[PDB]
């Protein structure tokens, strides 16, 4: 009379790495390491805003392209590549700076800034690179500021704008830089152009160049309480509304499609992942609450003895 | 293994056993049987429950960019994101081919373990009424009918009931 | 447990011995009584000691400044700093979760161990003598008063002398 | 008849984390992670100087609140909250970058420049805002430079440093940016102003721009053997000493209160860490030879075998 | 140590045995000898040997230089630069350490349960033919000449040839 | 009759340290930690270049320096202490960014900008600063454009860089910074100074400064785009531009070389030829490097608990 003690075996088991063994065969095992993402945007529970052709910027200065982004509230911010902020040409200095500031913020609101020119400035110009509703049109939130007569001299004026939010608005400008010095004489005349920004916080001088013209953007921050000043005599874009930056968002840059019938955590160029694993080998730029980036195709984790067969 | 047993002693595991882990197969006048242990199973997937719980997780840290996926950035600073990731994958890399052959070995020898566990319990309640023979079997030197192999498996063997009987075999 | 003993077949702990950690309670004729084992509880706390001298250590390396507490500092490297503090702080708690895991697993095993190691020390040197009941108990078959008790604790407990009662008293 | 086997136990245990188990009881457990902190500044064995509402960058410009501490020498410099770096309002370029240099640094020396002035210039413009000794007064290591008569001009200027030491000197200079044009007429002239500064790894101008003025602070590294040259005609805000930042040592930002009869090693805003143990629950942001942040309340590390009490 | 051979019931080592890790020492009416286990031995070494082929590794990642050892960096980036190297030293450094302690441990304890196993495989063989003396040592009652301590190497020994002899013996 | 069981010892073991004991005897032990170097940059199987006198920004200005390293391949560029990047005074904006870039690559080639000026100005501008074969000379892919006739007014000029390569194109100008108002009416006339270089991607504006340098800027052209430089007088012009080809690594160090040794590991010091994880020499290392720690040695058991007779 026999009684035996014995452990179960399966007939097809898998192979995992010890501290003392590369090849070790056991019952069960399951990965690690996640190497499959969905190659869309998981959207689910979130108060999100894609922005399509609009890019960033563009939703501060108003480009045709984002007027269906000047204002708004969101926990995440979906940029796109080749996406449009200038319908006529120029770029803004410290570009990416602001870029980030505004996909790292939860939304943005527009301030009236309320001052006004004299009769013999023109603030309503328009141009063919920037397109609205057909005709010519311009940045929604500045004003191309030119004489009102072709060649009489632009006047000297002072625009001020107090802040009263408790809180720092954001502030854009531009400065026109002519192509020739006919079309300059034209729109500011002739005399020696000047344009001085200042605040407590900024303090700064511009000058237009000569040499189909366009319009570099300049920014700052206006503290609660504190004024900027912007005295000029041709020149200047000056804005109608400034911004204000309404706390905190997750900014994702990616080219897949949005889907809303499903939650993820973690986003990266070409989608979500969605995994429960702690590792993960798509890639190391991620946003979000992720896994880990490692450089290993698979880690597979024992989950049952050694399989003796046989 | 450490303690022996699986891949041991016992030469090989059973395809046969399919409703546990670990268990027992017996031999007697009537014919065969096999049964699963419920307590050494369950102790050893418990166990494994266990770590799956702890490493199969993520930190709730909130990470946002700092590499731009469109727009270029500065080459000096774009060098030092680029040593600092490399340096954090490696690390990452590193931890995780640990753990988990860490956790592999720690799996191996403990259900190695709870083989022994059942294998020492059952020698301990046969007592003197039964002999090793050296392949995880015990060779019992009295009649045990299924009615005495189910006392064996479910703990309820009084080893005093057939002690005279078993002696008696064993010096022969 | 890994080795048995220890929430195996020691059903329970002794909360009325305060003078060590593993130990002896014997019953004969002249009565009952309880006395710590100093080798084994001492080699069991030895072993702690050395986990908490290398364990409860900080590094000698002078980190500076990199935030300021009471001003600005560059938006593009400020949030660079920000990445690296919360990899490196995922990292560092990681580890601190897997040694402290790691360790606390080879403690309460270890531990169960020099519990092992004592029984089987008991085992081989009353060979014959006695049997065991499945409990952490030793049954002899012998009269053996309190000062072949401390014999056995010592170590200097001689099989022969009991050896010729003994067989007879097992054997029938 | 019987000798059994056994090991000690408790009543109330405590629980510790495994590998297999979360909620598993040991006899005994030790802390690894710190929770509580001293909130006082312990400063034995160390040579250390406490600023209080001095700024760092005060000390080498001369405000009148860093009198005491325009020259010494430390191995540890504390900073605290709300401390006055400008009395006359206005700001350095390039501010945080100076500031972390001082704060870095191990002691601070001053060398005379060794300027003056023709009998035209005044080179003693006291302030109201800068007042020490119960007077006007202004920054202790710089001079106002302004025409002696009132509607006279300032005359064209030349002043030169040389570093005559081995190491690299640390030299500051403000520009006078006027409120009026009736301000700038009555300091420096009609004429039109322009300071120029030159050195071997330094060029810049700096055209001045129109309650109180401000005053913009400049600074540079003159390396040794080199000379800067500082070209002028009204505005300038020269400096009568440069400054040597010497050796190295702890830069620490704290509000605590400071105490010289206890020692330590690691700190952070809210005080001083003394902790034999591996990790630290307080702050992310600490100096010295810290414990390392974890994000975890308590990690318990067992001290003893499992509680299997009765 | 864990299993309670090396360092534990076995007294010492042998500095004689040169050709392996493990083995056997005979007495008997022909004389004395010596001889190494291949088996024993051989597992013991894979094993440390897999160690090292795991542990002797560089990762292959290519990294750049991102301080200039004969130019001055930018006082920023460079003070960034030395908190995130000091810290990434500080991690490896703690790995390293954390490494080779926890491995030392195990190969230590794996050593020591390779004795056992032989032990135990030696014990179960002789079955009721010997007796273990509790210093690893079997004292075998029947004449035992060099081909039957051979058989015992070899995993051959049959215990049925001999027991009828022992049991006379044993009980005497 | 008797049957003993044991296992071998050694009469000299090894301490190592384990999670329970610091001072732990084991029979056999090995070292974890490099601690030692070669002080030398082992360069078998590797078309490498030693810069020497030559600093990495001078192969794309050109100075005299490096004439021998102006174009070439390599998988591996080497540069040393002291090494001249400007003959003339001044600096680069962006400097380490450029130095990085040119250490990554692995190998330079030029292409012509085919630039032209019309006869009032003179495009051979040398100066006693930078000297080159005897007499007096100029970074050889720039040209100091200054006017012919002294006092003249510098006409205002236009000069356009397309890419017609398929890879993106690396190109540096200077901008003249003069002592005096004297040298600037001399050399370019009394007239206001305007340097613009614009490109799709890139576009900015510089006006020089009244003692005389010659700062250097730079920007990448892509593929196919055009950059415009328009000037009257301070700019240094590009005669030619730079293509960085492919990847290599860059290795600053004083340590002399050696074609006999391989190695993947370098630092100032010299090369790691180790098999080992850790090391001990310095943080500051590039390439397939052991990782480095705060040890002098880390002992890995090799064998049981030395329990000696
Ligand atoms: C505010 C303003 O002057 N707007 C003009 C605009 C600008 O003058 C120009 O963009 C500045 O460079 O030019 C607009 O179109 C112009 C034509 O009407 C004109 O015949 O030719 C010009 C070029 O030589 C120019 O294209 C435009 O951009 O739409 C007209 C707009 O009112
Ligand atoms: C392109 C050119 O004008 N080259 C001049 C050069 C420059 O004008 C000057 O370095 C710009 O600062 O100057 C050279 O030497 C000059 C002497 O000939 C003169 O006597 O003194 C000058 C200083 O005031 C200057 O040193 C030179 O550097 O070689 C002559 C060169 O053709
Ligand atoms: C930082 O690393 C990334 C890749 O990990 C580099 O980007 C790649 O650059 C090469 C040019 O040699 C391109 O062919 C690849 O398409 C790029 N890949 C990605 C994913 O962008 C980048 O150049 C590195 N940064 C620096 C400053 O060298
Ligand atoms: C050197 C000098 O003239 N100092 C005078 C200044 C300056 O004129 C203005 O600050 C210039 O903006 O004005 C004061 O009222 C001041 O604010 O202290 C009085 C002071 O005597
Ligand atoms: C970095 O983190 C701190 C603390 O969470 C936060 O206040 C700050 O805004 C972050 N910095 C940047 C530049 O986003
Ligand atoms: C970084 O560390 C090195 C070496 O310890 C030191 O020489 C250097 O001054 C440090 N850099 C800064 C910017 O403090
Ligand atoms: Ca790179």
């Amino acid at each position: 009379d026999k009684i035996c003690l014995g452990h179960h075996a399966v007939a097809n088991g898998t192979i995992v790495k010890t501290l003392t063994n590369e090849q070790e065969e056991v019952t069960n095992a399951t990965e690690t390491v996640e190497s499959t993402s969905l190659n869309r945007l998981c959207m689910k529970g979130r108060n999100h805003k894609d922005l399509g052709n609009c890019h960033p910027i563009g939703m501060l200065i108003g480009t045709p392209a984002c007027d269906l982004h000047l204002t708004g509230t969101w926990d995440t911010l979906i940029e796109r590549k080749n996406a449009i902020a200038y319908c006529y040409p120029g770029a803004t200095v410290n570009e990416e700076a602001l870029r980030q500031k505004i996909m790292e913020s939860g939304g943005i609101s527009k301030i009236n800034t309320g001052f006004t020119y004299g009769s013999s400035i023109n603030s309503a110009g328009t141009t063919k690179a920037c397109m609205r509703n057909g005709g010519n049109s311009f940045y929604a939130e500045l004003k191309w500021l030119v004489s009102k007569n072709k060649g009489q001299n632009f006047p000297q004026t002072t625009n001020t704008y107090r802040n009263a939010d408790t809180a720092e608005h954001l502030i854009m400008w531009g400065i026109h830089h002519p192509s020739s010095t006919q079309e300059k004489n034209d729109l500011y005349g002739t005399q020696s152009l000047s344009i001085s920004v200042g605040s407590s916080t900024y303090k700064n001088n511009f000058v237009p160049v000569v040499g189909l013209s366009r319009i570099d953007f300049h920014w700052t921050l206006v503290q609660p309480g504190d004024k900027i000043t912007f005295s000029h005599n041709g020149g200047l874009i000056a804005p109608s509304r400034v911004s204000k930056l309404i706390g905190r968002g997750l900014g994702i840059q990616s080219e897949a499609p949005i889907d809303n019938s499903c939650e993820s955590k973690c986003f990266w160029r070409g989608g979500s992942i969605n995994t429960r694993l702690p590792f993960q080998n798509l890639s190391p730029r991620t946003v979000g609450q992720c896994p880990k980036y490692v450089n290993k195709k698979s880690l597979m984790l024992a989950t049952g003895m050694r399989n003796v067969p046989e | 293994g450490l303690f022996g047993a699986i891949a041991g002693f016992i030469e090989n595991g059973w395809e046969g056993m399919v409703d546990g882990w670990y268990g027992f197969r017996h031999q007697n006048a009537q014919g065969t049987g096999q049964a699963a242990d419920y307590k050494s199973t369950q102790a050893a997937i418990d166990q494994i429950t266990g770590k799956l719980n702890r490493i199969i997780k993520k930190t709730n840290t909130e990470f946002e960019s700092i590499e731009s996926e469109f727009s270029e950035i500065d080459h000096q600073i774009g060098n030092v994101i680029n040593w600092t990731k490399d340096s954090i994958t490696d690390i990452w890399t590193y931890q995780a081919e640990l753990l988990v052959a860490m956790e592999n070995q720690h799996t191996i020898d403990m259900a190695d373990s709870e083989m022994l566990n059942l294998y020492e319990r059952v020698r301990k309640q046969l007592r003197q009424n039964a002999e090793e023979d050296g392949k995880g079997c015990f060779e019992i030197y009295h009649a045990c009918d299924d009615s005495c192999m189910e006392s064996i498996r479910n703990n309820t063997y009084d080893h005093s009931q057939y002690r005279e009987e078993a002696l008696l075999n064993r010096l022969n």
